[PDB]
């Protein structure tokens, strides 16, 4: 199965995708550090829901410094916050962001302890004009994850009359000694199945391991005019 | 490579057949494309192959339809080649096969070839036979003319003509109405067993010509009349191509000495002829009755001579004789002897399941009405075997044809196949039916997978999972294969036994005390042998003693008569006990409500060695038991069952059902009179508690703790 990787054209398989698309992402920085770590913090985390309180959270303090531009207690985030560390500390490219939309990584004294605590803090270039940090707000939670686009590889065949004309040898139908034995070991496992007292536990072990070959699909359609349609979904 | 075994098909479909998914991708072909299947003697069918969860990876999944048009049998192998050049037919000519087409006219196309292949996209090829059911007929076609070559698919924009005489069968085309496999229903355990003892000899004969041991050379099939012992033998016969020759009791009895002794033994001589073949002896019991019971020199000279014919079995290579009674303990035992009729089968009485089965093998030539239930059917059937679901569905069809044929009125030779197809058989003809009909097996025991799940048993949770453990540790890991239940009376022993059968799918042999007081009383403890026996059988089951004490209070109980803690019941019990392995899957459970009574015999290592404890629910379980007997009723919100639960401290899980019961009662009562309310209210419990009582005293607890506390 291929797919192109929306990021730089390349075509890729169903293991290289997030190879070459979290490549894509951390090289993006060099020209949009804001849009390479909103694509980080959606792409990267498999834990979508973990992502979402991670977002609103940030929108939260930004929109707290943005009611009340005047007061410096909203300039700074606090990194080891209950808060931050559940929802936003474990997440990947959410530090990042904050670096990217005017955010600097200081240590500062606490109002109760000596320990200098971490801080995100916002500068005064970025402070004097909300209208920037409401726009990356606004980025950030409008995102969603970077996934490389199936490729249908849309084809037609002909089919050839001739892959129909084969003989069999004269010795075909003539079975084995391993085919007439497995075939009397299957029959009497048979029996014995159907004769086993067991639980339910028991069964389902057995019949799971059936469950779990595919998620992909080829699709063919024949069409009246003699063409073989084919395409990946 | 490119080749599979031919096995059954599950998708009964003429255009199908089904293979492994690991298969298909090999081949590189997708779920819908058509496909070629080479087989014996330069022939070869078109069909479509699709791809389930059950077909294994060597095998392809084709039914009678496809395998007679590849003149193949199951074991075979055959070979498949996508065809992807296949095109759209242009124009086919189909005509019928005159063996079908008997008594019947009208138009044949609009009927059966119309509505068949209209926009159904199947396969086609010039020689295929295919079968289309309607009209209460099974009517098969031949093809005679495809304008492409050899083969094409038929569209909606495909002509389809249909005209002369019908087609007279070849010699060596078989017939679709010929009993097979798919026309057995229920009893599929059975017939397995019978393919593994049976098809190989008769399959693969070079196997056995080569060595000093013989295969099996008789089986014997008991069970009531009408379950299917004749149809086994001869689907078997019929699908692996022995020669069947048909015994019967009656045929050889009703002759004269000499005469009949001549033909049962000219029955034999013909089979080495034709062998491979099956014999089938039918009503065993009046060919070879026990000879102690008759003084009659032709009984005993017709059994002598079964004997010596049996044993002429290891000359008459590849003859496999089968015979057919209704009891192995009614013939002559000589039959039974190591060799001759060694091998025993119990066909038995089909269950819900397999009557539904039974029913949709039967319907399957008749067109039903969209009220029609055959579920429901196989439900209300108790007691029936499949003769009378046979008779069931045939009565069905006459009320229907009936009720019809008044309006059609057309007298002729032949009925017209628009007025047989546009005939429905209704909900109401099928309840008429039931209602006309006696089942045949009524007295006899009736052996199934009960219908209680753990989810029906309120509390008792460590209890569920003994019994799980006691049945899945043996499995998934010497174990012991049986447990007694004691306690006070109505606290769930009964339905422990039936929910680990549910669970398990195994099927649950209820012996009761009137059972045990009858063997007693009438000195038959020998139908112990058959108790078990009949477990043995029906493995997986779980074979449930309750009771267990009945015969010791017939006896006099805390007073006594001849007897004591032993009887002769329980000592037949004993002694099939010690002869079951842990192996044979038949998990023995007793129970007892007075424990201190019964033959201790029972408890020594060995038999029932694990003994639970079946006290009183508690409160949470009471509530439970509530809520469990409540499932299958609406129940107003203002009913509280925690406060039930809480007063009725002393109640068993039976004494709560009553409880439900009374109030299900007044309810219903008060909405049959608004009607000449639709839920039970509170008010309906609480006039249930004001007769409700506990049936267990305290002192009866006790009783039951102190016996618990002696074995800890
Ligand atoms: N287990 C079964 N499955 C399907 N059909 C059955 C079964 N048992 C009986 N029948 C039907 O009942 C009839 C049996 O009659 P018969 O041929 O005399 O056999 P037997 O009397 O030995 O059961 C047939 O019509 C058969 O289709
Ligand atoms: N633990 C339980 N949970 C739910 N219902 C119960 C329980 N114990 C007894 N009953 C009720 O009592 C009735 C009789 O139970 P049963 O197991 O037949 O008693 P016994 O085993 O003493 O004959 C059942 O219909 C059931 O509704």
């Amino acid at each position: 199965v291929y797919f192109t990787c929306p990021l730089t054209g390349a075509t890729l398989r169903k293991d290289q995708r997030d190879a070459c698309i979290k490549e894509a992402i951390l090289l993006h920085f060099s020209t949009d550090p804001v849009a390479a770590s909103i694509m980080k913090i959606y792409t990267f985390n498999k834990d979508q829901d973990r992502v979402k309180l991670g977002v609103d959270t940030i929108a939260k303090y930004l929109d707290n410094i943005h009611l009340h531009p005047e007061e410096e207690k909203y300039r700074k985030i606090k990194l080891q916050n209950k808060v931050f560390q559940e929802r936003i500390n474990c997440l990947e490219g959410t530090h990042e962001f904050f670096e990217a939309i005017g955010f600097q990584k200081v240590l500062l004294p606490a109002q109760d302890q000596e320990d200098p605590e971490e801080f995100y803090v916002l500068s005064e270039t970025t402070l004097a004009q909300p209208q920037s940090l409401e726009r990356h707000k606004e980025q950030l939670l409008a995102a969603e994850p970077v996934r490389a686009k199936l490729d249908r590889q849309r084809r037609v065949f002909q089919p050839s009359p001739l892959a129909s004309q084969f003989e069999l040898p004269g010795d075909f139908f003539n079975l084995t000694a391993e085919e007439i034995k497995r075939e009397q070991r299957l029959r009497s496992e048979a029996v014995e199945r159907l004769s086993v007292l067991r639980t339910k536990a028991m069964r389902e072990k057995e019949e799971q391991r059936g469950l779990r070959k595919y998620n992909y699909t080829l699709l063919r359609v024949r069409l009246p005019d003699g063409c073989l349609l084919q395409g990946t979904f | 490579p490119n080749r599979l075994i031919v096995d059954e098909a599950i998708n009964e479909d003429n255009s199908v057949v089904s293979l492994s998914q690991p298969k298909m991708d090999e081949l590189q072909l997708f779920r819908g494309d058509t496909v070629l299947l080479k087989g014996k003697k330069r022939r070869e069918a078109v069909c479509i192959v699709l791809s389930d969860d059950t077909c294994s990876d060597e095998k392809i999944r084709m039914n009678r339809v496809v395998r007679n048009n590849l003149r193949v049998r199951l074991g075979d192998v055959i070979s498949i080649q996508p065809c992807p050049d296949v095109k759209y037919g242009k124009r086919i000519h189909v005509l019928p096969i005159d063996d079908t087409v008997e008594g019947i006219t009208g138009n044949l196309f609009e009927v059966y070839l119309k509505p068949y292949f209209l926009e159904a996209y199947r396969p086609i090829r010039k020689g295929d036979i295919f079968l289309v059911r309607g009209g209460m007929r099974a009517v098969e076609f031949k093809v005679v003319e495809t304008d492409p070559s050899p083969y094409c698919i038929v569209a909606p924009d495909t002509v389809i003509h249909c005209e002369g005489e019908p087609i007279k069968r070849e010699d060596e085309e078989e017939s679709l109405n010929e009993v097979g496999y798919d026309d057995i229903g229920g009893c599929r355990k059975q017939l397995a067993q019978i393919k593994e003892m049976v098809e190989l000899p008769l399959r693969h004969p070079a196997l056995f010509k080569a060595i000093g041991v013989k295969p099996p050379r008789g089986i014997l099939l008991y069970g009531p009349p009408g379950t299917g012992k004749t149809l086994i033998a001869r689907a078997v016969a019929n699908e692996t191509g022995a020669f069947f020759f048909l015994i019967n009791g009656p045929e050889i009895m009703s002759k004269l000495a000499g005469e009949s002794e001549s033909n049962l033994r000219k029955a034999f001589e013909e089979a080495e002829k034709n062998a491979p073949a099956i014999i089938f002896i039918d009503e065993l019991d009046a060919i070879a009755p026990k000879r102690e019971k008759t003084h009659g020199e032709v009984e005993r000279r017709i059994v002598s001579q079964l004997l010596t014919l049996m044993d002429g079995l290891k000359q008459r290579a590849h003859v496999i004789v089968m015979a057919a009674t209704n009891r192995p303990n009614s013939i002559d035992p000589a039959l039974r002897r190591f060799g001759r009729f060694d091998r025993e089968v119990d066909i038995g009485i089909p269950d819900a399941t397999g009557r539904l089965e039974i029913l949709q093998i039967h319907t399957k030539n008749m067109k039903l009405a969209d009220d029609v239930d055959l579920e429901q059917v196989a439900n209300e059937t108790h007691g029936h075997v499949g003769a009378d679901l046979a008779a069931l569905c045939s009565e069905a069809a006459l009320q229907a044809i009936r009720k019809k044929m008044d309006l059609i009125d057309l007298e002729d030779e032949t009925i017209d196949a628009e007025v047989m197809n546009s005939l429905a058989v209704t909900m109401d003809d099928f309840r008429w039916a039931l209602s006309q009909s006696n089942p045949s097996a009524l007295r006899e025991t009736v052996v199934e997978v009960p219908q209680v799940t753990w989810e029906d048993i309120g509390g008792l949770e460590d209890v569920k999972r003994e019994l799980q453990e006691l049945v899945q540790y043996p499995v998934e890991h010497t174990p012991s294969k049986g447990v007694l239940f004691y306690g006070p009376p109505g606290c769930g022993k009964t339905l422990l036994a039936k929910a680990i059968a549910n669970e398990c799918q195994a099927n649950f042999i209820s012996i009761k005390g009137p059972e045990l007081l009858t063997m007693w009383f009438g000195e038959s403890e020998a139908n112990v042998r058959e108790i078990f026996d009949k477990a043995r059988q029906a493995a997986p089951c779980v074979l449930f003693f309750d009771e267990l004490d009945s015969i010791a209070k017939a006896r006099g109980g805390n007073i006594g008569d001849g007897g004591g803690a032993a009887d002769r019941v329980i000592n037949q019990i004993l002694t099939e006990m010690d002869g079951m392995s842990t192996k044979k899957n038949v998990f023995i459970i007793g129970a007892t409500n007075r424990p201190d009574i019964i033959d201790p015999a029972i408890l020594r290592p060995g038999r029932l060695d694990q003994l639970i404890y079946i006290p009183l629910p508690d409160e949470k379980s009471r509530v439970a038991i509530l809520k469990a007997n409540l499932r299958k009723s609406p129940v107003a919100k203002d009913v509280d069952l925690e406060f039930l639960a809480k007063m009725t401290n002393g109640f068993s899980g039976a004494d709560l059902t009553e409880i439900c019961q009374r109030a299900c009662k007044l309810a219903i009562r008060e909405s049959i009179e608004s009607e000449i309310v639709p839920e039970i209210r509170r008010d309906h419990f609480e006039e249930a508690m004001r007769f409700a009582r506990r049936s267990v005293s305290d002192n009866d607890i006790r009783k039951y703790e102190m016996f618990a506390q002696t074995l800890q």
